[PDB]
């Protein structure tokens, strides 16, 4: 949920 | 209702899903994530981390960096909170919404670390100390977190000291909105989970 | 199992009932409950704050509380900790018992209060300042808590830097146990509401 | 249940 946006954003 | 300030307005469409709700509000509250992990990424030393404790820290530590930026959505002296369309809500219209103590601990928050008058590099130091300082619990190399965690503190120390009079006090109470953060941050979860 | 080392052992009896396990289980913890709420009622000005406040920063406060005094329970060189018994039970037990990432969290903070190498003095004081810097989501008179939390502060930064005046630094690195406090209490109240 | 402990050890 969060942690997907945040793994997308990291790249 | 939706009473969260990340939304465009605290009402909901009783037509729409679960569902189509959560992805409208998805849609207002991920470009802020985004900008906390652009955030992240300027943080000197933040990705020599390993890459499951900068997932980790972001992960626990989002909510409490929004906080601290979203801080001046909170006017504790109209009592309004701002939400992302830019209307203004008083708090009783948001406590006849469902709000609660949660809201008014934001507030309480808010109003606190208005009066400390950081200036906006202060701010941004401190941003970055509230980041690296997140929940440790799922941290691998604590060492490495600790480490960043103690560089930014002295920067963010010397700075206080440097700018601000009575200073050690100020930084005092800078350091005591970490707890508080960490309180918000619990209660809010609970919250957020409860919406679903 | 049952993994907490308030308990006597991390053993549990199958032929007991849930009831009885938790009756048992509440015969060893509540003498460390009872001996915080004394502890507060020693700490001058606590007994000031109204009873609503008093019993809402003792409901919130006394996990953090009792993990500072039972810190050296967590013997971080040998990687055992002494449950209520006395009895020393390792890490890699307690782990296979599905004990997880809180124990080593309590393990770090443990570890790194040590190090700090306080007096008595000083660590009861902090202790203090734990007890007053509770989660004031309950509070009523919030002004008083912040007020009582200030002077315990301002007197743990002038003890500190009585005793240590090389080491400034100390008092930081105390302040920065009252987020890792909380997260501890966080995650193990989660824990604790699982077992019943 | 804890608060039940606390405030009677508080109250004694
Ligand atoms: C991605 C981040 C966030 C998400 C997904 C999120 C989501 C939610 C949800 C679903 C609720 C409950 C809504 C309800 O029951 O009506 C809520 C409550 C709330 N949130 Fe957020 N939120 C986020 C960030 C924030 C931030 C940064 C703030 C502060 C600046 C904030 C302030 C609040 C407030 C004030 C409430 C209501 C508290 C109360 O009930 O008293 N939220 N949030
Ligand atoms: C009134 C006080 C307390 C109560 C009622 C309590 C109760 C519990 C319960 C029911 C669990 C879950 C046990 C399991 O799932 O096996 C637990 C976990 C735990 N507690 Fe406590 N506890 C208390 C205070 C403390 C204190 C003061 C400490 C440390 C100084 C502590 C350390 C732990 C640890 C290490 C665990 C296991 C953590 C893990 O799963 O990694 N507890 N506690």
């Amino acid at each position: 949920g969060l942690e997907d946006i945040i793994r997308k954003a990291l790249m | 209702h939706l009473v969260c300030p990340m939304s465009k307005s605290p009402y909901v469409d009783p037509h729409k899903s679960g569902h189509e709700i959560w992805e409208e509000f998805s849609m207002s509250f991920t470009p802020a994530v985004k900008e906390v992990v652009e955030f992240a990424k300027r943080i000197p030393g933040f990705r020599d981390l390993s890459q499951h404790d900068q997932v980790n820290l972001l992960k626990a530590g989002t909510f409490e960096v929004l906080m601290v930026r979203f801080a001046s959505l909170f006017d504790a002296k109209e009592r309004t909170v701002t939400f992302l369309s830019g209307k203004k809500y008083s708090v009783d219209d948001l406590h006849s919404m469902g709000a609660g103590d949660l809201l008014n601990s934001m507030f309480e928050f808010s109003e606190k670390l208005n009066a400390l008058q950081l200036s906006d590099e202060e701010m941004s130091l401190f941003t970055a100390v509230v980041l690296v300082s997140a929940d440790r619990s799922g941290i691998e190399n604590v060492n490495s977190v600790e480490a960043l965690q103690e560089t930014l503190i002295r920067a963010l120390r010397t700075l206080i000291m440097k700018n601000h009079p009575n200073e050690a006090s100020i930084f005092t109470k800078l350091l005591l909105k970490l707890p508080d953060l960490r309180s918000l941050n619990n209660m809010h979860s609970e919250e957020l989970l409860a919406f679903k």
